[PDB]
């Protein structure tokens, strides 16, 4: 066939696409979460989107990942968590399957990331004092 | 929802130069390529060329270079044909159509415009 | 033999339902849009294709919001105007009767009252033109809000004119709407978009009779939270408007008492001319053939060989008995007995007249102890409306008999936003995500 | 250019036949291949992408087989409103070029 | 012991007349002079 290039589906266009695209555009979603009775419906609201996109920056942070949008760790993927192999999961299946299949593994995963970096700091450390 | 809507037709003296616009409906208009095709009364469909609404990229067939040009704009979402130098063997239904681009390559057009009648006559 | 490892990814197309507070937005009013952003000249919608969404209009948390919305508004616009304590005085009241015909027998009242002025020390003998139901007898009357509040006069600069109100959601947040057509309301919409916010939606305040909305583009649309329950609200949206034309036809004259330092009470002075019963008018054959649509639709729900009958409300307050809503400042309550009347078995240029009664001690919503004084609007007054739809309620519901009887209803406001609202949702963003990869840091 | 030849050009049959028609490429397309319907003076409608695979909305009795240069649209049962101008069009290089045209007509 | 930092070879455009620090200071001052009044007695009772 014949192509021109990329284009462009919107904020949200690549919901519906397969996790292989939909990783192709996480910039576009990345950038969109910052931006009398009528007033105050605004201030705490942007407070909260703040604290929001806050939490994620530093949980991205304290795993090494940070100023990253895909990042690789040094955590093995435990089988248990998902028994599904790649070939099924980056080109028949879309992201919001995957957030309803891994709802229940998410914050061990977290702490374990956690960790993980705690210790390759600790190691980067000690390497760095030879 | 997905629609294509045109201007009205065209009656033109040859040598003149004709505008063709080209406005999408119910899809992003920068998520996919528009192709220009035309087809003569009584003929087969002739392809034109096809732009890229997002970077703006255009191609035109090697029969058609320096002849006709194809430009957008994404405030409006619309794209635009500009043909050139018209003659009485340009006559016919210009279409814009939606390419299903899957995979960032061609696949087929699937949603039409109405198609824009364009003569050219002494 | 996999050695597979976890990889994160930010940024990742997901999201979850979610409640949050969305903010105003608009291209002296009570809608208070100088409060709110400017609209975008392009509002950009990001059609999602491949979506499929669960949307429910009977839980959207949009509706409370707006709900919520629209009384703060209310309650800010009535703050800085006059309250009319002072007008809580006995009445001496006779019978208005120049020029007056038989279906306005007594409707009106001339009212005379001893009245505070500027200075403290001094009173003033005055009079107003009141109505029926907005005094009581105690020939000596009150006002009827006398023993439960005292009433806030609105300012009279400010207008009561619906103007349309976008809903847009903060950063994080994005607004889910259901493009199918013929969707009722509830279960998957394999259709959807991404919008910075809705259409603009006007907080027009009827009931029995939905004005002023949007139409369904295919056909009558009937929803209902569960059909098969008569208690709840059956809202029906029409594809045809239905013109209605409502007068007050009386030559209101305003005057204006001083009733204290810079506070002045409009009264209503005297009719130039005939009085005559304000009304509404529909057209026959469009009513007619409105209802037809109605039945066949409803047909669907309840039976094909089903008897449909249309009746009045079966009764409680004026607020809900009738259709009351606002027309240029004046409150109408319309008796909407020549709609609701007939029976369909399944098988020219005159219109019908519904007789509407004007009030201008008002309970917008549905709080006891916080009335509105509605001043009096300088001469006659006519508007023209769009009839979209309806707010019915299917009476009895057992299986001996095969007949339905649907009566018109209202009074929460909640079900007029809802038939605007039930096509949209609020999500918040999940942009983090892990998924398995050969990559190893 | 690439050329897309079609066969038959005319063609007679009775509602519930099957109707096949070929197209054929001088040079090799792998599966770049779609097959159109246009009615007369009306705007063309796509049946057929990856000359395999249906387009969302088209009755299922059409089908369509072949990979490299030969190419078949099968209708396997013919209905009244199908009846129109089919036409393939094959994208693997510039320029996109139609097929002659193939009409399919009631007896 | 406020701080002024003294630019070199930096030239501005400066109007007086379009300063929208004279708007906020009205405002500034207006609402200061209506909140120190709201907790005082009104002269109601004075129009005799
Ligand atoms: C559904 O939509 C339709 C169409 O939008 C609505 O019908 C329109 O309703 C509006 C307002 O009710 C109406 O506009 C008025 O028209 C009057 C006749 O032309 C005007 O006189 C009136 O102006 C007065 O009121 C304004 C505020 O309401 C003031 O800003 C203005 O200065 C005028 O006020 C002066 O005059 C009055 C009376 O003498 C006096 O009391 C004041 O002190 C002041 O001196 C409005 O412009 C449209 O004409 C209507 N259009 C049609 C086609 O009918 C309908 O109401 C909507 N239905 C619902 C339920 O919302
Ligand atoms: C919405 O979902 C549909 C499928 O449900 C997506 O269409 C599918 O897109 C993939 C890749 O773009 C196609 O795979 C291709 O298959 C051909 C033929 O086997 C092959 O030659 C290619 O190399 C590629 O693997 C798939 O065929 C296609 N499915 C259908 C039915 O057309 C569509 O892209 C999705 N939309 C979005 C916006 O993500
Ligand atoms: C309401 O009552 C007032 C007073 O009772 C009427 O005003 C009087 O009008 C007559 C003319 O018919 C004058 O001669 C009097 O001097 C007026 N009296 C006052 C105190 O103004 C008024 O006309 C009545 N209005 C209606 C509609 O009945
Ligand atoms: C306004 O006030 C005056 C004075 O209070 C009222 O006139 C009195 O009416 C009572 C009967 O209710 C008489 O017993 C008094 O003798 C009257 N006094 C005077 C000075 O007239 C008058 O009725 C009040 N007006 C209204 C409309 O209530
Ligand atoms: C009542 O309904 C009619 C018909 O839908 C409305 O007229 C339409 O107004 C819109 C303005 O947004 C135009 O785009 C349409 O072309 C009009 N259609 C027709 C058939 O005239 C009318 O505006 C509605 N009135 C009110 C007050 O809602
Ligand atoms: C509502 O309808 C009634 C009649 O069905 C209208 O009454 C007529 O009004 C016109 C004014 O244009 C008069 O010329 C006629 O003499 C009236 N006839 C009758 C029998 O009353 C009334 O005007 C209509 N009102 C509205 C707001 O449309
Ligand atoms: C709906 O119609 C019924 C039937 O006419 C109305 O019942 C009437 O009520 C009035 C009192 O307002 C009585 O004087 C009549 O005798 C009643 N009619 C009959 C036949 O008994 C009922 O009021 C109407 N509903 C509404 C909301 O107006
Ligand atoms: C609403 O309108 C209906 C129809 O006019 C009213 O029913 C009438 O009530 C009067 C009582 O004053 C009877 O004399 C009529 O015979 C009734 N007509 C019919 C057709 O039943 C009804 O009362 C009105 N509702 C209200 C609250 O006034
Ligand atoms: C006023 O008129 C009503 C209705 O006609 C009547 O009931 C009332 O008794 C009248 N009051 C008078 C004449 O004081
Ligand atoms: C006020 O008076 C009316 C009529 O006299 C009565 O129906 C209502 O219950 C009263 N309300 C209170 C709070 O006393
Ligand atoms: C209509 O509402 C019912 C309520 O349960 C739902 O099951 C049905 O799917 C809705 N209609 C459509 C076309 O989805
Ligand atoms: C609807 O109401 C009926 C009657 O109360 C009840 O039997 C039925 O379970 C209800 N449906 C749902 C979905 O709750
Ligand atoms: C109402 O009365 C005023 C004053 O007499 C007059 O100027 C105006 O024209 C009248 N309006 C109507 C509709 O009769
Ligand atoms: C309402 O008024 C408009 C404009 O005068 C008119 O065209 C229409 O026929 C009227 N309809 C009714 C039911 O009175
Ligand atoms: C209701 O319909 C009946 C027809 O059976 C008619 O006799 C009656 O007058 C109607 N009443 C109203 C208020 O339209």
């Amino acid at each position: 066939a014949v192509g021109i290039g990329a284009v462009f589906l919107g904020f949200l266009g690549a919901a519906g696409s397969t996790m292989g695209a939909a990783s192709m555009t996480l910039t576009v979603q990345a950038r969109n979460l910052l931006s009398t009775v009528w007033g105050i419906k605004q201030l705490q609201a942007r407070v909260l989107a703040v604290e929001r996109y806050l939490r994620d920056q530093q949980l991205l942070g304290i795993w090494g990942c940070s100023g990253k949008l895909i990042c690789c760790t040094n955590v093995p993927w435990n089988s248990s968590w998902s028994n599904r192999n790649l070939s099924e999961i980056w080109d028949n299946m879309t992201w919001l399957q995957w957030d309803k299949e891994i709802s229940n593994y998410t914050q061990i995963i977290y702490g374990l990331l956690e960790e993980s970096q705690n210790q390759q700091e600790k190691n980067e450390q000690d390497l760095l004092a030879l | 929802q997905k629609v294509l809507v045109q201007s009205g037709a065209e009656v033109k003296k040859p040598g003149a130069s004709v505008k063709v616009s080209c406005r999408a409906f119910g899809y992003t208009f920068t998520g996919n390529p528009l192709h220009w095709v035309r087809q003569a009364p009584g003929q087969g469909l002739e392809w034109l060329g096809w732009i890229n609404p997002h970077s703006g990229d255009t191609f035109t067939s090697q029969k058609f270079q320096g002849r006709v040009y194809m430009t957008r704009d994404k405030s409006i979402n619309t794209a635009f044909l500009d043909v050139t130098r018209l003659t009485s063997d340009d006559t016919g239904i210009y279409y814009c159509a939606r390419d299903k681009y899957y995979g960032n390559e061609a696949v087929g057009m699937d949603v039409w415009g109405q198609g824009t009648s364009v003569t050219v006559s002494s | 033999a996999e050695n597979l490892w976890v990889t994160v990814y930010y940024g990742v197309p997901v999201w979850k339902d979610a409640e949050t507070t969305l903010f105003c937005a608009s291209d002296h009013n009570v809608w208070a849009t100088h409060a709110c952003v400017p609209t975008d000249p392009n509002p950009q919608e990001i059609h999602l294709e491949n979506v499929t969404e669960e949307f429910n209009m009977w839980k959207n948390n949009m509706v409370e919001q707006m709900h919520t919305d629209i009384i703060s508004l209310w309650d800010q616009s009535l703050k800085p105007c006059v309250k009319l304590t002072p007008l809580c005085v006995t009445l001496q009241c006779t019978n208005v009767t120049n020029n007056i015909t038989d279906d306005m027998r007594g409707e009106l009242k001339n009212c005379s009252f001893n009245m505070t002025t500027e200075l403290r020390d001094k009173k003033q003998k005055v009079y107003s033109l009141f109505y029926r139901l907005d005094v009581v007898q105690i020939k000596e009357y009150r006002l009827i809000n006398c023993n439960t509040s005292a009433c806030t006069q609105a300012c009279p600069k400010v207008s009561f004119e619906p103007i349309p109100i976008h809903y847009c959601a903060p950063a994080g947040f994005a607004i889910l709407k259901c493009k199918d057509k013929k969707f009722n309301g509830t279960g998957p919409c394999p259709s959807v978009s991404t919008v910075q916010c809705t259409h603009g939606i006007k907080p027009v305040v009827s009931t029995q009779l939905l004005l002023n909305g949007s139409l369904a583009e295919e056909e009558v649309m009937i929803r209902s939270e569960n059909i098969t329950n008569n208690a709840k609200n059956i809202l029906v949206q029409f594809n045809t408007p239905v013109q209605i034309n409502c007068t007050r036809p009386n030559n209101n004259t305003r005057k204006s008492i001083r009733i204290g330092p810079g506070q002045a009470f409009y009264a209503t002075g005297d009719i130039i001319g005939d009085i005559r019963q304000a009304h509404c008018n529909v057209s026959k054959a469009t009513w007619n053939e409105t209802l037809g649509k109605v039945v066949k639709q409803l047909r669907k729900h309840f039976g094909n060989n089903t008897i449909i009958r249309f009746a009045n409300s079966s009764g409680g307050d004026l607020e809900v008995t009738t259709h009351s809503f606002n027309c240029g400042g004046e409150f109408f309550y319309c008796n909407t007995s020549g709609l609701f009347n007939s029976t369909w078995i399944s098988n020219s240029n005159d219109s019908i007249t519904l007789p509407c009664r004007i009030k201008q001690i008002i309970n917008m919503w549905q709080r006891i102890g916080q009335c509105m004084y509605a001043p009096p609007i300088q001469g006659v007054i006519r508007c023209v409306s769009n009839i979209t739809g309806l707010i019915l309620t299917r009476d009895g519901g057992s299986t001996n008999s095969t007949t339905e009887t649907f009566r018109p209803g209202g009074g929460d406001m909640r079900d007029n936003w809802r038939s605007e609202l039930y096509k949209y949702k609020v999500v918040k963003i999940e942009p983090l995500g892990v998924a398995p990869t050969r990559c190893k840091r | 250019d690439i050329q897309l030849t079609q066969s038959p050009s005319f063609l007679s049959a009775s509602v519930g036949d099957k109707v096949t028609i070929t197209c054929r490429a001088s040079q090799g397309v792998r599966n770049e291949l779609a097959w159109y319907q246009q009615k007369p003076g009306k705007a063309p409608n796509l049946l057929i992408y990856y000359a395999s695979t249906l387009q969302s909305g088209v009755p299922s009795r059409f089908s369509a087989t072949g990979s490299g240069t030969h190419f078949t649209l099968t209708v396997s049962s013919l209905q009244p409103e199908d009846f129109a101008t089919y036409f393939c069009q094959h994208m693997s290089s510039y320029p996109l070029t139609f097929g002659g045209g193939t009409k399919v007509e009631i007896k």
